């Protein structure tokens, strides 16, 4: 319900996304 | 952008624009100087 940015880097590459997110502990859209 | 209901501790807080005076179209352009 609200908007969130993600700042993750994948062995290569930094990949940075503000969206509507489902967040996991222990889809994305707008 | 979120849409929830709006508790004021008095519903829906998103009014619609009725079609008041005739509707503008504003830019604004802001420098990193
Ligand atoms: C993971 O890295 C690849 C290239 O190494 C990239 O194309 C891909 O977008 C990355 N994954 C995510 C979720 O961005
Ligand atoms: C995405 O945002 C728009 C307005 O910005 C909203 O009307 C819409 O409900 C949002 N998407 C979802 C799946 O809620």
């Amino acid at each position: 319900k609200s908007q969130s940015v993600i700042i993750i880097n994948n062995s290569t590459n930094v990949v940075i996304r503000a969206c509507n997110f489902e967040l996991c502990d222990n889809n994305a859209f707008n | 952008i979120s849409n929830v209901p709006f508790s004021p501790d008095c519903y829906w807080p998103l009014n619609d624009y009725g079609f008041g005076y005739q509707p503008y179209r504003v830019v604004v352009l802001s420098f990193e100087l």
